């Protein structure tokens, strides 16, 4: 029976793709985020109950996923989005999302969660302002739509 | 020469019956500083350039003697948003009892007027001191 809890800051992000799961460079972010799953209902009113209203399911809505780390000035992963947003040629990829922890029996680093991402392709990529009086590292963001995730179980 | 002077012997002028006090302060003159740097200068600190001026209140002592009431009434000359203002002057004088430096105040008015502390065993004097506002000030020296 569990008494701690698990920690948020030692994770990793994998690309199931052309040939980007072997690319170090690949899998270290600064953040990760849009992991959440909402369902969508309408409202009914029966004439006579007036202690209730009826909820009735509609729909499944998932919210994108946001990836951010320090500029890499080549990557192949900017190749792949780029040619999707100049081109107008998508070709979706499989993810997989993984929070790791410390396993002993000495020790080893070992996924404890992991959740598959199907059908994910570019939807938005940024960088941060240039600013000639502060101190601060030039950030890229990507942000990519996508099908459903599932729990690797 | 090749020796300083001291800060023993000085005179006040400020509309007032006596001219004698024991303590002086406030006599400072400051500006502001703006910073700025472009994008592609070789040199990553900031630049430099003279903004604004500032002036800070004038602080002045004095022992209390009979029938001398002279620091409320000035206070005390005070309306809505109008009251008296005098031209203050305060100088050094050497061992001729002549002045040496010379400050220049423009347009000073009190804005605050503090009176003793009260001891039974205390072996002092009653101490009452001032708080001067106003606009300029000016340095002579010679």
């Amino acid at each position: 029976i569990r008494t701690y809890p698990p920690v948020s800051f030692f994770f990793e992000v994998v690309f199931q793709g052309e040939n980007l799961d072997k690319d170090v460079v690949e899998t270290r972010f600064q953040s990760v985020t849009g992991l959440s799953v909402d369902m969508q209902t309408e409202t009914l009113k029966e004439g006579g109950e007036n202690r209730f209203e009826h909820i009735l399911p509609v729909r499944t809505k998932y919210d994108p996923l946001v990836l951010k780390r320090g500029l890499v000035n080549d990557s192949q992963m900017v190749k792949w989005c780029m040619d999707a947003i100049l081109n107008f040629d998508i070709r979706p990829m499989n993810l997989l999302v993984r929070l790791l922890h410390i396993e002993r029996s000495s020790s080893t680093i070992a996924p404890l969660m992991t959740w598959k991402v199907i059908n994910a392709w570019p939807k938005k990529w940024s960088v941060s302002e240039f600013n000639a009086e502060q101190n601060s590292i030039a950030v890229e963001s990507l942000e990519l739509n996508y099908s459903y995730f599932e729990t690797l179980k | 020469a090749e020796y300083p002077l001291p800060k023993f012997h000085f005179q006040v002028d400020w509309g007032g019956s006596r001219l004698g006090f024991t303590e002086v302060s406030g006599l400072d003159v400051e500006t502001e500083v703006i910073e700025y740097r472009e994008g592609n200068l070789p040199q990553y600190h900031k630049l430099k350039m003279p903004g604004m001026q500032k002036f800070s209140n004038i602080t002045m002592k004095r022992g209390t003697f009979q029938g001398d009431n002279d620091f409320y009434k000035w206070w005390n000359t005070v309306a809505l948003n109008t009251i008296e203002r005098r031209d203050l002057t305060i100088s050094l004088l050497n061992e001729k009892h002549e002045p040496v430096v010379v400050w220049k105040v423009n347009r000073a008015w009190p804005t605050k007027v503090q009176s003793t502390d009260l001891k039974g065993d205390g072996n002092e004097v009653a101490i009452e001191s001032i708080e001067v506002a106003h606009e300029g000030l000016t340095i002579q020296n010679g």
